[PDB]
RNA sequence: ACCGGCGGACGGCUCAGUAACACGUCGGUAACCUACCCUCGGGAGGGGGAUAACCCCGGGAAACUGGGGCUAAUCCCCCAUAGGCCUGGGGUACUGGAAGGUCCCCAGGCCGAAAGGGAGCCGUAAGGCUCCGCCCGAGGAUGGGCCGGCGGCCGAUUAGGUAGUUGGUGGGGUAACGGCCCACCAAGCCGAAGAUCGGUACGGGCCGUGAGAGCGGGAGCCCGGAGAUGGACACUGAGACACGGGUCC
């Protein structure tokens, strides 16, 4: 899979960056969260603790899917703002 | 006519309860809410109660009562019928909303045998 | 003195509190023309205006009248049969809610 | 409304001046009593989520007020349904920018950025004058504030005059009346957002409004009425304008 | 858990009643009310009181409910000042198309505020410095009340209808104008251009059909109205004669 950054915006207010991207995966099958992420932490030197995968989209008939993430300076900003099911669903915390 | 009786004593917070009947309880029928009726002449070992010495020619006053049905007598009625009223405050009724009346039953001032509790305080 | 119509006031005065030239009456609203029908009550008057109203379906004209009842101020005084200026005002009575203020054209 | 004041506003029944998407679900925000009227303002949460996007959610987006991180002419405001209307300047001094609330072409509003040493004045329309106890003037402007005058300066202002105002310390700087050759923002109706230089003023009776007749840059005269044209300069704008 | 504050009058449901200022549209209120919100101008002085919770004893088949003891507040009550309202006599500062309106000065009365309370730091302490708050006045905003002109069904095998009825004068009542309700004086008001009465229906944006002119419908989504088994009537509150609050038949 070949991954392209699309935009990226800095977000002062919040304390975190949006990093929206393009997969391209020809006869592939759609790709996990942990690769995407792994593969963005090594294209932009991220820390991958203060990183979250919003979401990633197949469409109908397209070689291609499109996803969006977020990135935080401050572990504590991100467990005060984020959704505590987004935390889990990306594996950062443990359900109960 | 079976009266139960609540003695309060004011200058303690404690009440006893004890039952009157025969004789002596068909003394107390006829008299109205705000009396005094000395201790001695209705016969009650009143330091055997309290387990405490007291000042003689004590008396007790009536302060109210319910009846066999649990109805309460209210002091600003005359007699003792029973009857069916609107109410927004005092005895016989806890409002729990502003503003709020209700319809209920209550008995009124003077003792009769259809009374079961009455509470009384001592008066020194 | 003016009360925003720009037409001439009276010649005499009176002391009726509801005359808006002489008392303390207020006028504010829509301002018609009309031809006095009736003046039996005190001090009131029933004027009638005619219009045109156009059917759509057979595009063609009717003829449509109007009939208002009005105060009659004693410094005017109108009769029956000449053409008057009214204002519309507060309400005064249970059918009244005009005032007469100019006679144009006496009969 | 059978028994008492609404609380609830319909998406499909919002007002047509607001940049939303009445189908996307079924409840929008009812502003909040405030400066300007309905027809003239819109609620502080759509300017954070939906204009500048510094949200995504409503949630984070009252986190963000809660922290004080707007201004609106100057002072702190934590409400979301607060409302901002014609001539505020909202600013963001975390990030530097500042914005000027104007309507549209068509009649929306729409942010236009501006300098920050213009972010510190705002021009108010003179919408009616008083006397009050004391014996002083009080002059009530169009966004629904109020300052006090003494009765020396009585004649130095009249209703249609603009006061150019510091804020937030509320301190009068400029007057700029209203005559022939004054420069004017038309803000409602057919001509909204158009500019121009006053050539002529009719009146008419019993009440009915005033018209004025405005020559825009190109030599073209069109009529409005006189409440609708807001003055902002002598011959040229005192403030940016798009 | 209890006392106390705010909310529970919105939202949700249905179309029985209603041919009417119910609804659509243009105007008016100089004839009116508005808790929460915004701006400006001021104020927060001195006293008093009970009670829930809690302890003792209970009554009643239950729904409910009694007596005694003890206590606090942003709970309740007084005094002062500010302030509000009415009437009579002057002066002309404001808005407006136009002042029974606003402002200034005398005079006789009546009504009549407030919680410097709470939280955190620096304070050795003294006292600051922020955050949320309480009362009065002027204006706005929001939500409404009331009024007018115009517009939209069928029947003559329904032709006369109305007597507080139509208008005037003097009052009462209302948040406010008004026969809204009284006392007195007149004979008015509506009608073959269809009154009165009867029938059938919540009104509109819209929807079905047709080349069009037209003809037919108006449950579902939005705006307005009305109702809570039928018929009457009140308490609290800024707002109700209140669908999950109260009284009678
Ligand atoms: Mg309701
Ligand atoms: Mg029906
Ligand atoms: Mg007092
Ligand atoms: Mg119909
Ligand atoms: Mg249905
Ligand atoms: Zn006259």
């Amino acid at each position: 899979m070949e991954i392209k950054i699309t935009e990226v915006k800095e977000n002062k207010l919040i304390g975190r960056k949006e990093i929206y991207f393009e997969i391209y995966h020809p006869g592939e099958p759609t790709p996990s969260r942990k690769d995407v992420k792994g593969k963005l932490v090594a294209m932009l030197d991220l820390n991958p603790e203060t990183t979250v995968i919003q979401y990633i989209r197949s469409y109908f008939g397209s070689y291609k899917s499109k996803g969006y993430a977020k990135y935080y300076y401050d572990k504590d900003r991100m467990l005060y703002i984020e959704p505590e099911y987004i935390l889990i669903r990306d594996g950062i915390i443990e359900k109960k | 006519a079976t009266f139960k009786l609540v003695i309060s004593d004011p200058k303690t917070g404690i009440a006893k309860q004890i039952e009157i009947t025969g004789p002596e309880a068909e003394k107390l029928i006829g008299k109205r809410i705000g009396d005094q009726i000395p201790v001695k002449e209705l016969g009650i070992n009143l330091n055997e109660l309290f387990g405490k010495e007291f000042p003689e020619d004590v008396k007790m006053e009536i302060r109210g009562g319910t009846d066999k049905d649990g109805f309460p007598m209210r002091p600003d009625i005359h007699g003792p019928r029973r009857v069916r009223i609107l109410l927004s405050k005092g005895p016989g009724f806890r409002p729990k909303e502003k503003g709020e009346r209700r319809k209920k039953t209550v008995r009124g001032n003077t003792i009769s045998p259809e009374i079961v509790q009455v509470n009384v305080k001592l008066v020194y | 003195r003016d009360i925003g119509l720009r037409i001439q006031p009276p010649a005499e005065k009176c002391d009726d509190p509801k005359c808006p030239w002489h008392g303390h009456l207020k006028i504010h609203g829509r301002v018609f023309e009309g031809i006095v029908v009736s003046d039996k009550p005190r001090k009131t008057v029933t004027v009638e205006r005619q219009y045109y109203h156009y059917l759509k379906k057979y595009e063609r004209y009717e003829l449509r009248r109007s009939r208002i009842h009005a105060h009659n101020p004693p410094c005017i005084n109108a009769k029956v049969g000449d053409r008057v200026l009214i204002a519309e005002t507060r309400p005064l009575s249970k059918t009244k809610h005009f005032v007469v203020v100019a006679v144009l054209e006496r009969a | 409304a059978r028994k008492g004041p609404k609380r609830h506003l319909k998406r499909l029944a919002a007002p047509t001046s607001w940049y939303i998407e009445r189908k996307a679900y079924k409840w929008a925000v009812r502003p909040r009593p405030g400066p300007h009227n309905m027809r003239t303002s819109i609620p502080l949460l759509y300017i954070v989520r939906d204009y500048l996007g510094y949200a995504k959610t409503a949630r984070e987006a009252r986190k963000i007020l809660n922290e004080g991180k707007f201004l609106v002419d100057g002072r702190v405001r934590k409400d979301y349904k607060f409302p901002v209307g014609i001539m505020d300047v909202v600013s963001i001094p975390e990030t530097g920018e500042h914005y000027r609330v104007l309507p549209n072409r068509i009649g929306k509003l729409i942010l236009h950025p501006i300098s920050e040493e213009e972010a510190n004045i705002k021009p108010l329309r003179i919408r009616n004058k008083r006397m009050v106890k004391g014996a002083k003037i009080q002059l009530n402007f169009h966004d629904g504030t109020n300052h006090l005058i003494p009765l020396s300066e009585k004649d130095n202002y009249f209703t249609s005059y603009t006061v150019l105002m510091k804020v937030p310390e509320r301190e009068i700087l400029e007057v700029l009346p209203f005559e022939k050759g004054a420069y004017v923002f038309v803000t409602q109706g057919k001509n909204v957002a158009r500019k121009g230089r006053i050539v002529e003023i009719k009146k008419f009776p019993m009440g009915w409004p005033d018209v004025v007749t405005i020559e825009d840059e190109e030599g073209e005269l069109f009529d409005t009425l006189k409440e609708y044209a807001f003055v902002v300069g002598r011959d040229k704008p005192r403030i940016s304008l798009p």
